[PDB]
């Protein structure tokens, strides 16, 4: 027998163990796929799908930028940035009307976030491109940076605290043609169109296809914001509701086409997925959706809201660091920048990578490639849900004004549709109407990914519905060991970071106590802390039996005192020491818990009683200041070779380069030589 | 001819011997661990990771019954505390001082009401 | 009364990013303003081309064809460590319990063995020089028997900076960073050619390395510590899964290369940290309890490690990895691509029907790892709890449709029931336990032979499954482009024997799945 | 020497040592720090570098 | 002491060490310096 675990799913239906097609479940160690060639094919995709729309050249930028929207109707199925303004509105119309009141109302709720919202909020994020230093960085480190320019510059508003000031000010800087930055270390100089060009930059990092800067960052926000309190409203939003929450809306959906359905009416579900999602979509029509919802509203929302597409449509993206060469023979390498990937020669590079660059370089301005239409992936995932819903929207028996009908759900590019007819025809009519609605404001169903059957299977975010159930698996499973704080917290975090996963992440309890036994096993190991009664040495061993013996109630014990493991499901949720507290002997207790004791930090999101356990761990000079200053007395060296190779090799240049210019004597040459000899017979053995 | 003569007089010392084959010229200026979880486990296996106030030395002893050192008169980084072994711990929680300990499910009251409700 | 304003750069922005006619964001803010439906959906639909539609070909029990693997040479080992092939001299260690010095438990076990032959090549490295990886070992036996020379016996051992050791773990051979400032035009300078990797075709050994992975061995390999005692229902029902599948993935040789992994892995990243420019000796250990049970440590050979000024968790530490086997490197050598193998001594095993003398090899080859890659081999447990889940999945979604819980029957039915292998005949089924250590080296090999061309691979076969699964279901599955999915698929067959294996195995699922 | 601390390993039941029978014509008080001395230099073993 | 350097030049080498050491900590003059070094080169041509 050849073992082949394939074979199960001829016993087991695929949805029951498709949990076993998930390979890693866990972050693999290469997420390979972010170079500077991989953003150069984004750059050109994203121009290829929009390429017959208008070519304009930007006022500010002097950039080239194009233009698909309101552009001709595709006749192939290849995927058609050509959205249709007319078309969008439409659906944002039928939307609201579908839905009355959706957007006055979900404005209102905004109107109120966008004010009480604080910049505090902008340091919660991913990697963020500092403009300042012209780097990737942290988030809260970026806008430290860019406050400190701010401030530097007559830009002080964002120090009132609100985010609405912190943009007042970003306002503010686009319009100033200086831009100065006191760098600690010299004043440092941008002209109006270099910082503009680093205002409306994406910049792409080794930790999505690339980050953003902090000016724009801003307002996607507040726009998000806007596309939460819409999403919050529509049953068909897969966002941004819970776990278990979630399953629901999979059953809901089908039980809705399934109860009405009669003999003669045929359902189908096709498991989606849209194609090319985020080089499609223009973000123009992301500014046509934001200022129809914002319509009878105050100018000042109606603004901010508006600020972010405009950016997104005007924006830059810089190619990464750049391209690493390499001599053969010579045994060289050297790193090309960006900046200097306009002003460099196309006669080095190979066939793959020439045709990259030559397409391309039209667009490059700055050593950054002019991207005016699609986006870079999950930015505006919340608002793109709401223009996916709206076609959804679209299937309603009125709107179709035929026999097929329509409902679904979707949650950005992901979606899942169920088509009603009373025949075969009718369904691939249906399907049809939807695929092309979908293309005129362009969104571009995956013919490769997708497929479609009889309703009663499906898959939607990676739930995988069949009949009624949606398979339970964990598809993250977290650091299970030791979190290194100390005995007291780790062991708090490491049994809260097991129910998290539970309740969150749908984890099953067999799976959990088998988590919960890792955990302990690591944990044990870790702080030599193996239970009282048995016989494994470590230094603790016998302060841990000694403690055990005199113990009466030794369940009472934590395991860091070589207590037994108590916490199972149920307990999860309770701090060790509360867990325990009644089962501790009286004088146990009084010890552990005595704050007069010496390890605890002055005497006074994981939960943890401050017990003993709390403590907190550690963070010749002449004979290594010797052979240091001995270096300085040859060099007032190669990077790889040792101290004591890079001297003896410096000594025998010198030695004959002063017995040719006539420094030292025949004599004097002879004895360096022979010293140098005795000093590499002591190195090899 | 004397600084290649001093070179030959410290390769005679074996501690000095074991600075100049080792160290390599990159690694002079650092001369001159982000992950928590191992930084943990490497510091449990020294003697003494844990610091502690000096009192601690007045408190408990400087060995226990088979012998083994429980802290060390070390310097510490800003003022006059001393490193600990994970076995004062331990020594503290089977012979320490015991006050009553009556107001800690009342301090802990936030953590403890999760004990309540099961 | 809040006032927010768009003028100066912004408005000329805000004026370029709108549709196409129009030069205003007021004139266009004014367009939508007003805007009101007019069909424009239904027009625009009728003035589109017909052939842009969505037309469903249908998917039959004839239209799915086998998957297309790629022709080449055969396929290379690319494990860390030997893994059917390894071979352990070992030690029974009872009095002493708990974590003791690893240096020495190697050279307690080394002492086991007195059958060292004078050490010949026997399968060379083509593209490598042989000679040195013949030294290298010649160094180690010389090296730990300069031990029981020094008066005071030392916790750690440090190989002697060699040429031979030198070589094989890279030093000099990192190429000199040339501002361009300095190199500005050089004639011969070519970008870092990221080839198309030469295509491999499957070979056998990777399903066999695989067939002995599922496999029972006569020591357990994980001892599990203590858990609250049960009192919820969830709790008793938790505990009985856990029990019955832990007890049958205890002895799996799978859960061996977990242990191979931790251990290694994280005997590797310690010295990677601690003895940061020495050429530190790191035993390959592992321990079980036998089938009688007491604490046995075993000793699978040695690996070098190099410089390690480990600054990022992607940056390399170069390692030499000397591994005992018995298997003979000439009788499937397309696997040996990487390694030098030499024949360094000679095992005896006086059976039942005789005595038999085997040789014994030596697997060498130069490799390197990363922050990354020993965390990832350090957390390889995880394996455990991956295999557990699916196990539970499956029990969970068995019972939905009954409404009660199957845990008992699945696991105590002494009927082999389950299709989980092949043979001339055809499909041959298993027991739950065949299934569970089945599903256990999937996650483990899973994670050995970790590559983005599995993770590919593993998505877009997901969906053939479940079109396939629908087709079994009577739901009258459709597709799109379904000659489009397949390319995608076999875009991810290139020369990972694991990757190619789970294609060999889906073509084989495929032909039974259609009947 | 390590036969001995392997054995010594094996004992987890050392009390604080008292005298019970002192020698009458000896000073007793360095009998017990001798005792107290071995127990203390074979912990400091574990503290060496390289063992003994 | 090395290992494998002979009894006079791991003798003549610890002196120089503690003549230089006792140079900048300030034990011995400049003319107690100066005759160890002396003595030391004297010891070395009989070698
Ligand atoms: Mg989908």
């Amino acid at each position: 027998m050849d073992v082949n675990p394939t074979l199960l799913f001829l016993k087991v239906p695929v949805q029951n163990a498709i949990s076993t097609t998930f390979p890693y479940t866990g972050d693999p160690p290469y997420s390979h796929g972010t170079g500077t060639g991989y953003t150069m094919d984004t750059v050109n995709r994203t121009h290829k799908y929009s390429e017959k729309g208008k070519w304009t050249t930007n006022t500010e930028t002097g950039a080239p930028q194009l233009n698909p929207i309101d552009g001709p109707l595709p006749e192939d199925n290849e995927p058609s940035g050509y959205a249709q303004t007319d078309c969008v509105l439409e659906a944002m119309a039928f939307l609201e009307e579908s839905h009355p009141g959706i957007f006055e109302n979900s404005c209102l709720e905004t109107m109120e976030i966008v004010q009480q919202t604080r910049v505090d909020k902008l340091t919660q994020g991913r990697q963020t491109y500092d403009w300042t230093l012209n780097r990737n960085q942290p988030a809260a480190t970026a806008l430290a940076n860019t406050i400190e320019v701010f401030r530097s510059n007559g830009l002080t508003a964002n120090e009132s605290g609100r985010l609405i000031d912190f943009l007042k000010d970003v306002m503010d800087s686009m319009d100033k043609e200086e831009m100065e930055i006191t760098t600690h270390f010299k004043k440092q100089r941008l002209n109006k169109r270099s910082y503009l060009i680093r205002a409306l930059t994406l910049n792409t990092m080794t930790k999505a296809i690339a980050t953003p800067g902090m000016q724009i960052r801003g307002f996607v926000y507040f726009v998000e914001a806007l596309a939460r309190s819409i999403c919050e409203k529509l049953e068909q939003s897969g966002l941004p509701v819970g776990g278990n929450e979630k399953k629901a809306k999979l059953a809901n959906v089908v039980r809705k086409m399934m109860t009405n359905s009669q003999d003669t009416e045929l359902s189908f579900t096709i498991t989606g997925d849209n194609t090319k999602w985020n080089e499609n979509q223009n973000p123009r029509m992301f500014l046509a959706m934001i200022t129809y919802i914002t319509r009878n509203q105050p100018e000042w929302f109606r603004n901010v809201l508006s600020i972010a597409p405009i950016m997104f449509s005007n924006k830059m993206a810089r190619l990464g660091k750049g391209y690493m060469f390499e001599s053969k023979s010579m045994k060289l390498r050297t790193q090309v920048p960006a900046e200097m990937l306009a002003n460099i020669d196309l006669k080095y590079f190979n066939k793959s990578t020439r045709e990259k660059i030559e397409k391309i370089r039209p667009l490059l301005i700055d050593g950054t490639a002019s991207l005016s239409p699609g986006m870079m992936m999950g930015m505006f995932n919340m608002l793109s849900t709401v223009l996916g819903v709206s076609i959804l929207n679209l299937g309603q028996k009125k709107y179709t004004k035929t026999t097929y009908w329509w409902d679904g759900l979707q949650s950005s590019d992901d979606f899942a549709l169920i088509v009603n007819a009373p025949n075969h025809e009718g369904i691939q009519a249906g399907v049809d109407r939807f695929y092309r609605t979908c293309k005129l404001v362009g969104i571009n169903m995956s013919k490769k990914k997708s497929y479609i059957n009889r309703t009663g299977t499906f898959e939607f975010t990676s739930f995988f519905y069949r009949y009624g159930f949606v398979a339970n698996f964990s598809m993250e499973l977290p650091s299970f060991g030791v979190s290194g704080i100390n005995e007291s917290a780790d062991m708090s975090v490491g049994v809260t970071v097991i129910k998290n996963n539970m309740i969150n992440n749908d984890l099953g309890p067999a799976t959990a106590q088998m988590a919960l036994q890792l955990f302990i096993k690591d944990y044990r190991y870790t702080y030599r802390c193996h239970r009282g009664d048995t016989q494994i040495q470590t230094r603790r061993a016998f302060e841990l039996k000694k403690l055990w013996e005199q113990t009466r109630s030794k369940a009472g014990l934590l395991v860091s005192d070589g207590g037994p493991n108590l916490y199972n499901i149920r307990n999860l949720h309770i701090p060790e020491v509360c867990l325990k507290w009644e089962l501790m002997d009286e004088d146990y207790q009084g010890r552990l818990c005595n704050p007069m004791n010496p390890f605890v930090s002055h005497k006074e999101e994981y939960d943890a009683v401050a017990t003993t356990h709390s403590w907190i761990p550690k963070r010749d000079e002449q004979m290594y200041q010797k052979c240091c200053n001995l270096f300085e007395k040859f060099f007032p060296p190669v990077g790889i070779s040792s101290m004591v190779e890079a001297m003896v090799s410096r000594a025998r240049i010198d030695a004959r380069i002063d017995f040719e210019s006539g420094r030292i004597k025949k004599e004097e040459f002879a004895e360096i030589m022979k010293i140098c000899s005795t000093i590499e017979e002591l190195r090899r053995q | 001819m004397e600084r290649i003569k001093e070179l030959r007089d410290l390769m005679s010392q074996s501690r000095t011997r074991e600075i100049l084959t080792k160290t390599t010229v990159d690694h002079m200026a650092i001369i001159k661990e982000k992950n928590p979880a191992l930084r943990m486990k490497w510091m449990m296996a020294m003697k003494y990771p844990i610091t502690a106030d000096k009192r601690i030395m007045e408190m408990i002893p400087e060995r226990n019954e088979q012998g083994q050192t429980l802290w060390s008169k070390t310097n510490d980084a800003g003022s006059d505390r001393v490193m600990v072994s994970p076995l004062a711990v331990t020594w503290w929680n089977r012979n320490g001082p015991t006050t009553s300990t009556v107001h800690y499910p009342k301090v802990y009251k936030t953590y403890f009401e999760k004990v309540e409700r099961l | 009364e809040e006032r927010f304003e768009i003028t100066g750069t912004m408005r000329r922005l805000a004026d370029q990013s709108l549709p196409p006619n129009f030069s205003s964001l007021e004139n266009f803010r004014a367009y939508v303003d007003g805007f009101e439906p007019n069909g424009c959906i239904e027009g625009k639909l009728s003035q589109m081309s017909k052939e842009v539609n969505a037309r469903i070909e249908p998917f039959l029990r004839t239209t799915p064809r086998p998957l297309r693997l790629p022709d080449g040479p055969p396929c290379s080992q690319r494990s860390k460590f030997l893994l059917m092939d390894a071979l352990k001299l070992s030690i029974e260690d009872p009095s002493h319990e708990g974590e003791g010095i690893p240096l020495y438990d190697a050279i307690k076990c080394m002492k086991t063995f007195f059958g060292w032959k004078e050490p010949n090549i026997i399968k060379p490295h083509e593209k490598g020089i042989n000679p040195n990886y013949l030294l290298t070992w010649k160094q180690v036996l010389a090296e730990l028997q300069d031990i029981e020379n020094e008066e005071k016996i030392p916790r750690t051992k440090n190989m002697k900076k060699t040429s031979q050791l030198k070589w094989a773990l890279g030093e000099n051979m990192a190429p000199e960073k040339v501002d361009f400032e300095d190199c500005k035009d050089v004639n011969d300078l070519k970008q870092y050619d990221s080839d198309e990797p030469e295509p491999r075709s499957l070979a056998c050994w990777i399903q066999s390395e695989f067939n002995k992975a599922c496999e029972l061995t006569d020591s357990s390999w994980v001892e599990l510590d203590e858990i609250g005692e049960d009192v919820a229902p969830i709790e008793h029902i938790a505990s009985m899964r856990r029990n019955y599948f832990t007890a049958e993935v205890s002895h799996c040789r799978a859960t061996e290369y977990i242990m191979k992994g931790v251990y290694i892995n994280t005997a590797l990243l310690n010295a990677s940290c601690a003895a940061m420019d020495d050429f530190q000796l790191i035993p390959m250990i592992s321990k079980c309890r036998t089938k009688e049970g007491r604490r046995k440590t075993n000793l699978y050979g040695f690996i070098i490690k190099g410089r390690s000024h480990l600054r990022n968790d992607t940056d390399v530490v170069n390692f030499v990895s000397m591994e005992f086997s018995l298997t003979d490197p000439r009788l499937e050598p397309h696997k040996w691509e990487k390694y030098c193998v030499l024949e360094i001594g000679d095992m005896l095993l006086r059976t039942a029907v005789g005595q038999v003398s085997r040789p014994m090899f030596l697997y060498v080859r130069t490799n390197g790892t990363s922050k990354i890659k020993m965390k990832w081999g350090m957390e390889m447990r995880r394996c455990l709890l991956q295999s557990l889940q699916q196990i539970e999945s499956m029990i969970e979604a068995e019972s939905s449709v009954k409404e009660k819980d199957l845990t008992k029957e699945f696991f105590e039915n002494k009927s082999e029931t389950w299709p989980i292998g092949e043979s001339p005949k055809g499909v041959e089924e298993g027991s739950i336990g065949k299934v569970c250590r089945t599903l256990l080296a999937k996650s483990v090999f899973n994670s050995l032979y970790a590559s983005p061309q599995l993770e590919g691979f593993s998505a877009e076969s997901r969906k053939l499954l479940l079109i396939v699964q629908a087709l079994r279901d009577n739901l009258e599955p459709g597709t799109f482009d379904l000659e489009g999915l397949y390319e995608a698929i076999e875009e991810c067959l290139i020369n990972d024997p694991w990757v190619l294996l789970n294609a060999s195995w889906f073509n084989s699922f495929l032909t039974h799945a259609l009947r």
